């Protein structure tokens, strides 16, 4: 589909393909945040410090309970239904995630039924298991520290020097916390927040979360860096200081006719100067339909790509047209740094621009030279076996392609200039030109 | 409103033991910091001890503290304090009163008697 | 070990007085002063908490102030009510227990 | 002064109006921060620990003292004359900051005083005082780490164990403070840096600072999150190894005639494919003038936009024509992804691309239909009691507007492509047209 | 070759100079570091904690020593060749960083005759030193927090407690190290990954491990802030759980005939509308050849600019030609906010809108007028020895340039909008009018 | 696979002390927990003592803590338990066995006796 | 301390029984049970650990549960080989070591 | 520069105890470690004890570690070294150093002796 | 405990000789060595401190080096002022002190 042969002489080399793929059907499991330390091992040297950190954390804590209550209050059974009048304004994702939260709630009513045994703990995980319907993992934020540190050193340091300790620990955790759960958290009926922010509220340690769900994937890692776990508060309480989160774990699927095709950029001669093509590096193929890739949003590895929606974005025509074969509508831009890639190897062929660096045969010894008519060159093991650029020595295969590459030759395409001033300084010169054109008829 | 009440006997004996009780209501002794205080007829405020009965800790004033012994009952919430080998010098008045301590909001240490009893007069005779 | 207080002080009525409280670097120097009120025959009570706060339902014509190793009560707008006397504590780190001063008299003529 | 009605049409849904407040008025305090621990109650097991790493601070900080020096020996009384000569090149902002710079030397004169107690706290936080003008809090870095974990276990580990612990703490300290403190900090005469990036010298914990200020504002994590409270280095002392800083802390004052409204985006049906209208989000408008906001700067709430200074920017004619109804104008963009929203909830009125989306009516079952003419439908209770999305179920409001909207058709704006490389793409093959239409003309 | 006296009077003040560095010629040196700690002296209370671990780590590991196999096993002496077939596709740096990794083996083969020395260490630093050529320094994750931590508190707490704290360590270590070392390291056969980076492996600590190399040099600071200290993974031990890293030392080299200048904005007055200049604020002049820089990559300091490699960019014909003085070329954008500045120094000398901003004469007491013909006024000392702006009070120089700059008057170039969805919206306006015309030739 | 063999006296008189060895084929003594366990004839177990010979940790059951003492030998890989001032409550099947214990991955924790041994029958008499 | 179990239990073969074990709060509440199996004249071995897991080489008729400070054993399929003793076992934070139940007896019909 | 100085008694008697004193100058004795070794006639070095006056450290050679006391005086700066039942063997050189130990810039761990005194001679006859 | 020096060493002038120290792990292996130098009738001196670094004031003629639990110390450009007495000492962490060797002493031909 896409004319690799025309593409290379520009200096797009083929590079690696890849699959297509995205997460889909998730299961759902809920886990208790305890964001309160136990402190009654060390009750004699608390002072005033709970009541000043109980204040700042309910002022944090309020305004995401008073979100959720917006949707809570306005949704009842029929199979759901939602006051539109109440509501007012939402986005479509917010109303999903409003009839999530509601699905949610019955067991968190469970989970709520343990709130003695919840605020009694007093380890940093615990799993509580009174009868098969009240079973939920407890994560207390600060407690390792205080069991480890503080409570073993009482009375080998003053009683004001554990109080000040625990302080600042409060403080550094509320510092860290704020940025997460701030005011930036305007939205908290969604389902988007990954898995590692929602863990700043038990340190960033999302890996002992992630452990207590005691799922087994082989693909755990590409579904973390994916951001493809996510999460969603279910519940606050006010008087006890914790959270109900409920956790979503998808699976990865392929997309069947579908694959993400990789261009590697390297420099070519016209002109006695050195340019480089003006074209995507990504591009995406779903059943023969040519599209650009927003890929920042994804993980690339080797065999696949992952991300946890859709990134497709459309193409133009020229654009189009360019990489179906039509050399003259790529565009191309000036080289004047030393950094920018002058060879590659595809499929055991080298392309090279031998004008700008040197290169040798090393069966032979001889020079291979690059005429003023050729953007670069194709070297395999029918002309030479083994070649020589600088201190690489590359044995080489046998070219797929036409036995005539070196002597066809091929149209280019025009200039362009990608800086940002730049293009408004295009725009206005090219709006500048259209009105003189346009003044010429009138007179 | 948290009260506290002294008890303990009017007349005590040179070289007997000096018993006091400290009974209050409307808060219970296990959650806060207590103390001891006495002031001599015509004279100043001493130091007698501080107390934090849920995890049996104390404080003594260095001149009295080999006469001091200090004890507790939750189920009355109550606490309890004696002083052995009493002399002349021990006839005055006693208070048991609330006394918290820490760092305030701009992390500045105290320490505070907020609340106090009435006090009870005790004569070495 | 023990806060010095000036044994008496004295001044007309509608005037403002000042008492002083003397310490040391274990003390007042690394710790806050608390100033208590006894009436004649009748319970003590807390004026001042963390050198400046005033209590809940205490007169604004009671201010108090730190620097070094020495504090001051002042009242302002003197009255016969005012008639007390005051004392002055802190916490020493050495004892981990507060120390006294020895009381000043007020006198209003 | 917005069309609503007309903008509604080609996807965009009217949303939250927020208003607009900015920074002013900062109050002034000056806190002093030590980066070096006091270590006398561990002297046996320092060996040379501190004399590193007091060249290592000393080649750290000497540069931001050479900095200021620049214009603190430059600035006298007149009321304050800088001598423009010897300061040579400068920006209005670095000029003023200079001047608040000279204003802050008579309380640092005072602090300077002193030194002697400032140099043997051993506390994390302490409160200096000993006159009223001689007040100051002391803050100092690692000191509650050589208090709470070294100092209680001499003896219990050996001497050379001691000392590398507290090596290696100190390295951790410098490789975290060299982001903030280091040649980044190319122009430390200004009052820009937030507390929060301040705060490293003390570990990140920028609460326990703010506590020691000693304010109350219901504004406060607002101003914190919109990057409104700053510090400005005042003095640095290469001797003591301490610095001075001023923190800034403004109120939030609302800008009277202005508001903030912002756009919900739907795709439409146009021809056979689904389109997305290719327009700002967030308009600012300002004493009845329309304009752009570099919003991306700023924090949103759900009442209001705070930022620490005025970010509008100007638009375009044929845009702001665009907003006022001349819907031709309004460029659009062909969606190739199933991710874009198709349907949104606006004053209890559902605006729906019903050809995408399967649209239902409850109260009736029967299904709601949309013609090929139709951008989107408008879906009230006039028609449509409850409405079923998938499985979404909503009961809704009456519609303020034209009875006969459903009926009444609008005109179409041209398509666009907004990919970076298929800007470029467009702007040479514009080129192209122009220069075929002048040579046209010469022949 | 610019021309300063024409850009200052449409408000682009001449800046400071600077000079231009790039890296080169690197020292390498190889260390160890060790990915898990010493459990030797709490063996009782370790329970299966280690086991999970090992099995985490090893699914991290084993993808990179597979990507490292590809170019180990096809690479063999001649002076090194690489098999270019089997390698299949590659760019060239992959090429050059296997030819770095074939040179470093050598080395890595001594390394490793000391394995069970390395695997026996217990604490966080060691330098193991058997022969002149079996010699290294081995770094231990967490080993200082198990040292000075867990064993002093052995039987002050339960066997379970120091269990439970040991596992939470080891899952905090590895939820950090999960971003460097996860999937998104899909090319491990590379030199450009820096020592910040890397450090990960050791906490975050990078300052220990450049002292363990034992270097010195005036430019640490500005080559670590530069991104100019890198590393390369040499070897991976599966079974005793260390890496082998190669840290590239290099220095920095001045380019001799370039230099990068620095222009200063000011909005100027046109029409009863205050305006601001579109041009690039940073110009790289290199042999006096003009071109743009990507300066967002490099380190800015008080007398250089710093950069890892050449990050230079070319420039448009017509902005060259704005920069060398045809003012009318260059494309400026209206002004809608308060924050845009109004006044700079440049060489003592005083540039200022004195329209939008109160200028004053100190000396004499009259008011500074600016006429509606001037974009702005050059104050120098030939008429005003003292200025007063505001609260700014400043002593000026003498003009070097034109004594009749203020009675000049400029040429004033077109208006542009920079937002990006005007950038759309002027692209499709331009190409309508453009259709228009080519109809009007047609008919 | 790991293997344990217990030995020790058939008759032990009253008063003395009894002294029993386990032998560990195919692991190696100082890399894991073990432990010791009885049946008396015709009842129900009970448990002795847990011992990690490495660091020489020992753990005790609190009613017989007075009585046990144990020892290693790391060269024959042996460890041996003694009970001193037995009695004609002490007649029982004796058995050791490998007693790991910590959490699981999913952070339940627990304690197993995975291995036992084949037990040596006492009588005091 | 000790745990409670029924001593004996009767079931008919090609059925189903369930053996219960009683705890406490330091014991059975806060740590998980284990299971062993003693055949006439034969060695002890472990059926269950950690309230549901069984060993190596353990049929699928065995199952553990576990609610508040109680555990239970369950067995299907009833068959002749399944008479035995089982014992139940859990850690005890009060002793640093285990505490077991008095035993049940399976007898088949 | 910093200076030390030796001085002890000429003569010890056999059983009785030797006594000797250190003198700084230029320096004080409590921001450094110092060290005392001795040398018998004809013989090697060998190592007394290392001192921290400031914190009252000391580090003890195994084999005379039962008859050596320390003492310091920062009024004088001076620090005082005492041997008790000395004999015939104890006759000797004695110097007193400054003892600097701990991690170079590279993290390898050193302990030298950098400033040594001219030594005293004691007989024990 | 100890380390082990040769107790001779000869060479002729305008020539090099090397000087050996043997140790254990506990010292040698796991810390730096030191070398110092005893003239006759005259205070002892530091030569070379943490196994290479040369004193102040010391000749470029003297160097040192360690490998394994071994440790040499090199003399060129022999002169008649080279002759002494030479001693090597090591921490050594089993003492928390120094352990030092019997000495060499070295006689130029
Ligand atoms: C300009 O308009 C023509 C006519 O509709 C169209 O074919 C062409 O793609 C447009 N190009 C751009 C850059 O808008």
């Amino acid at each position: 589909i896409l004319h690799y042969e025309k593409l290379s002489k520009i200096g797009l080399v083929k590079g690696v393909t890849r699959k297509y793929k995205i997460k889909s059907n998730p299961l759902t499991k809920d886990i208790v945040i305890k964001m309160i330390p136990n402190v009654s091992n060390m009750s004699q040297c608390t002072g005033s410090v709970m009541e000043n950190y109980k204040t700042r954390l309910n002022g944090i804590l309020t305004p995401i309970k008073g979100a959720l209550e917006i949707y809570k209050n306005n949704t009842h059974d029929l199979g759901v239904i939602m006051a539109g009048v109440a509501i007012g304004i939402a986005t479509a994702a917010q109303i999903t995630a409003g009839v999530a939260l509601y699905e949610a709630m019955k067991n968190a009513d469970n989970i709520n039924k343990l709130k003695s045994s919840i605020e009694s703990t007093n380890e940093a995980v615990v799993k509580l298991q009174e009868t098969a319907e009240k079973t939920v993992y407890v994560l207390t934020a600060l407690q390792d520290y205080i069991n480890t540190n503080l409570v073993p050193t009482i009375d080998k340091i003053s009683c004001k020097q554990t109080e000040l300790s625990l302080d600042l620990a409060l403080s550094k955790y509320l510092s860290d916390l704020l940025f997460v759960f701030g005011p930036n958290l305007q939205d908290p009926v969604s389902n988007s927040m990954t898995i590692q922010a929602i863990s700043q509220a038990f340190g960033g340690n999302y890996e002992t979360l992630l452990r207590t769900l005691g799922y087994a994937t082989e693909d755990f890692d590409d579904l973390l860096e994916s951001d493809s776990i996510t999460g969603q508060i279910i519940y606050v309480d006010l008087s006890s200081y914790y959270i109900i989160v409920r956790v979503y774990f998808p699976i990865l699927t392929e997309i069947q006719q579908a694959y993400i095709q990789e261009l590697l950029p390297v420099s070519f001669n016209n002109d006695n100067s050195e340019w480089i093509s003006i074209v995507p590096n990504f591009i995406l193929v779903r059943n023969t339909l040519i599209s650009n890739i927003e890929i920042g949003f994804c993980l690339i590895t080797k065999r696949s790509v992952i991300c946890n929606q859709d990134y497709a974005t459309p193409m133009t025509n020229n654009m189009r047209e360019c990489l179906t074969g039509s050399t003259e509508k790529c565009p191309r831009e000036l080289v004047v740094s030393s950094h920018v890639p002058r060879f590659a190897l595809s499929n055991g062929v080298l392309f090279a621009n031998c004008i700008s660096v040197t290169c040798q045969c090393q069966t032979t010894g001889r020079a291979i030279s690059q005429s003023g008519e050729q953007t670069l060159l194709m070297i395999d093991n029918t002309t030479c076996p083994t070649a020589v650029l600088g201190n690489v020595i590359i044995s080489l295969g046998k070219y797929l392609g036409s036995v005539n590459y070196n002597s066809e030759g091929i149209a280019i395409g025009p200039p362009v200039f990608t800086d940002k001033v730049d293009i408004s300084s295009q725009i206005s010169s090219m709006n500048q030109s259209l009105q003189q054109s346009k003044d010429y008829i009138k007179e | 409103q948290v009260q506290l009440q002294e008890s303990g006997p009017g007349l005590v004996k040179p070289s007997e033991t000096l018993s006091l009780t400290c009974t209050v209501s409307g808060a219970s002794i296990s959650s806060y910091w207590w103390g001891w205080i006495r002031q001599p007829p015509g004279k100043g405020l001493e130091w007698i001890a501080d107390i934090y009965p849920n995890s049996g800790s104390t404080n003594y004033n260095p001149s009295l503290k080999s006469r001091v012994t200090n004890s507790k009952d939750a189920s009355k919430n109550q606490f309890s304090l004696k002083l052995s080998s009493v002399t002349a010098a021990d006839t005055a008045m006693y208070y048991c009163a609330r006394a918290p301590r820490g760092y305030s909001y701009s992390y500045v240490f105290g320490h505070r008697f907020d609340v106090w009893g009435p006090g009870v007069l005790v004569t070495v005779s | 070990p023990v806060l010095t207080q000036p044994p008496s002080a004295s001044e007309a009525a509608r005037k403002s007085v000042t008492i002083s409280c003397s310490g040391s670097s274990s003390n007042i120097g690394s710790n806050s002063v608390s100033w208590y009120q006894q009436l004649p025959g009748t319970a003590l009570k807390l004026l001042i908490s963390y050198n400046d706060q005033r209590a809940s339902g205490v007169s604004d014509r009671f201010s108090g102030s730190k620097s070094g190793t020495s504090a001051s009560l002042a009242i302002s707008g003197l009255q016969t009510e005012d008639e007390a006397d005051y004392y002055c504590a802190a916490w020493d780190d050495s004892l981990s227990g507060p120390v006294f001063g020895g009381g000043t008299r007020l006198t209003v003529l």
